[PDB]
């Protein structure tokens, strides 16, 4: 929508347009790429900072908020499920969840498409991630492969694991997905487990 | 009757819970001699886990009772089952070493039906007595190593069957050789392995895996709390 | 084999959940033509009970897959030669049970309650038999399985107290066999409703044994009507 | 103990005397026959209302409640299940209590052992009762019922009504079990429809 569009102009500008082009055929608006463009930028860092401590958001903030919100609806399926990595050190929003139950990050899910994130060192957590209402977003901004999942995202903690170095290992699904997701017709069956 | 009329029974037998039927026409399919189809595969174990498992749980019952006066029929019965248990397992073992092991191409299907090979040789070694019980056990150990090595070669950590294969290897330790120890050990480097390398889970089969490292994850605190000690207390 | 050998085998058996071996051996019992106890009885009954059952269940599911398809070709006509095969199977457990009946447990039973027992049993397999056949041969199971049951619910009301939990499970099965069977909701809800009533009114007649076995086939009777009666309502206050 | 046969004397307390005939080697204790006997006389009515109110009891009310106690923690489970009726007007303690549900009268629960009581006229409630904790009041001093204790918690096993008014309950002493008033494999050989 232009309305956002042009007040992102007005208060990013040169920040704001830069991102402009930067897809091949173009399923999101100029208002939805700019503002995922600003998040992937430098805002991701203060604009989650305020979403999860349940901070008043800046006029840009809300801005770049509902430009991401926008392009969040109609992209869930999508109907592959995609596996993405992240890493947090010092506090992970799903430290607070379970394994079995579901839980949210309050910001915006940033998730890398490399599994090198995985096999990072001195992390707190370390979750590979799978679902389907992400939005790829790499190549955009500013090096050269990372899908983003929405604000207060539900997520199912399939495993949890805190290895031989304090390190949580987890496995996070997708709430929506179902509970048939992730399994190989019968082969669970098939496999004749004891248990 | 035809490859795909005989899968489309099997498939029917199964909905319909007629198993022997279920096991009959995938037994064909395979003596038909051709490179399984995962879904036949699958079929075919599905239906012989259900033919044998039913055997085994009569067993168990049967031999429960004999602990607890002319209990010479029971004994007869139990002996009953012995025998149907075996020649399933014979029957399936067959399967295995004439078609099924020999056709298998990719490794993954080859870990498969290796660990079946070790599975059901455990299921003989269970019912199994004196210099015929140490060959099974034996054949057992050979078939489910042959696989866990071929598993460590070509497998991800996170493969559901090489988990599988390493719950069922490691059951069979704790189980039949009656080891804890090497048990455990098997368990936690298993576990221990797919956690370090979580990022190798398969986005079709990634439930499977995790559900598989719960069941390792579990079985090594029980069995761990059944192995406690001493002293300074 | 001796008498008790075989009563040990199919206790055996039940335990083990090997039912084709538990009929087995209570049929070698029945065919030594001695009247079975009440416990050779159960054992028979819960056999066979389990033996058919297991094809009522398989066929069920058939016929279920076999008229739920799109796939107008061989996957259907693989469904009717299945669902022929569990058919034939299942007729070939009703026969063997039926003959049981006839030839040896009801000329045998002495006791009414027995007889009754016997007689809901001769209805019971003829239903099940109704529940697969076709043309003039599923006509004659119907009204075999009516006569039985009729025959049984006599005996039941001139000899059992209506709290009796063999009259009441019969009450339950014809009533049953009414609503599934002869498609007549009318009759069904008659039957249950008396039954139930009968059994109300004489609640003092209730054996200190078999107590909860009466009060819970009296709720399945409950239950049952309020259902039957819920599903055919026949009212419309705007004439 | 004496000291409450001592209390019930020279207290009701030749209506307390009748109920002793001697016996003289019964189970009950004279002090414990006597409580009873005064229940199954008079006292039964005013003791249960207070009972079931609230209201402190009246010094002699104390003493048979506390003789009455006395003997059931002497006889209790009485291995073999007995079959009694009761009958109600103006409201029952178990209409509280739903079906599959347990709940208790706060008074003691009288049960004649005549059917004829099940099939009476001009009736709120019928229940058909079946336990072992209860006491037979009959064999003691005269006249035919069995006791229950107060606060005897029981399972509403069936309930209905009716054509109009009056329902009609099954209830079973909560103690009992689950497997008590089922004939060993009966269930499962009438191979009920369900």
């Amino acid at each position: 929508d232009k309305a956002l569009a042009d007040g992102l102009v007005k208060r990013f500008g040169a920040d704001a347009e830069k991102y402009l082009g930067r897809q091949p055929g173009g399923i999101h608006s100029d208002a939805e790429v700019m503002a995922l463009g600003l998040y992937t930028g430098i805002h991701y860092a203060d604009l989650n900072r305020a979403l999860r401590q349940g901070q008043e958001l800046d006029a840009g903030q809300k801005l770049i908020d509902q430009g991401m919100s926008a392009a969040f609806e109609k992209s869930g399926q999508a109907e592959q499920v995609v596996k993405t990595f992240r890493g947090t050190r010092g506090g992970d929003a799903f430290n607070a969840v379970e394994e079995g139950k579901v839980g949210h990050d309050d910001g915006y899910l940033s998730t890398s498409l490399n599994p090198g994130v995985a096999r990072s060192f001195g992390q707190g957590t370390i979750s590979t991630v799978f679902g389907r209402s992400g939005i790829d977003v790499s190549g955009i901004s500013n090096y050269k492969k990372a899908i983003l999942y929405n604000k207060e995202t539900d997520m199912r903690v399939l495993l949890s694991a805190s290895d031989e170095q304090g390190v949580t290992r987890r496995v996070l699904e997708e709430a929506a997905l179902g509970e048939l997701s992730g399994h190989s017709q019968g082969l669970l069956d098939a496999l004749d487990l004891a248990s | 009757m035809d490859k795909s009329e005989l899968v489309q029974k099997a498939k029917l037998a199964e909905q319909a819970e007629r198993y022997d039927d279920m096991a009959a026409a995938m037994k064909a399919v395979t003596e038909q001699g051709h490179e399984l189809s995962n879904e036949e595969r699958n079929l075919l174990s599905v239906a012989y886990k259900n033919v044998v498992g039913a055997r085994r749980s009569s067993w168990r019952v049967i031999s429960s009772i004999e602990q607890k006066k002319k209990q010479q029929m029971g004994k007869e019965y139990r002996e009953k089952i012995e025998a149907e248990l075996q020649d399933i397992c014979n029957d399936v073992l067959e399967l295995l070493d004439k078609y099924l092991i020999p056709n298998a191409t990719q490794p993954e299907s080859k870990v498969f039906y290796l660990k079946m090979k070790g599975d059901y040789f455990r299921y003989l070694s269970e019912v199994a007595s004196g210099d015929n019980k140490q060959t099974t056990v034996s054949n057992s150990q050979q078939a489910y190593q042959e696989a866990f090595e071929i598993s460590k070669k070509e497998m991800q950590p996170t493969h559901p069957i090489r988990l599988g294969l390493a719950l069922n290897f490691s059951v069979f330790y704790y189980e039949i050789l009656n080891s804890p120890e090497k048990a455990c050990s098997l368990a936690k480097t298993a576990f221990d392995e797919a956690i370090a390398e979580l990022d190798t889970l398969n986005e079709e089969s990634y439930k499977d895996s995790t559900l598989i490292m719960q069941l390792l994850r579990d079985n090594l605190t029980l069995w761990t709390s059944e192995n406690q000690g001493d002293e300074g207390e």
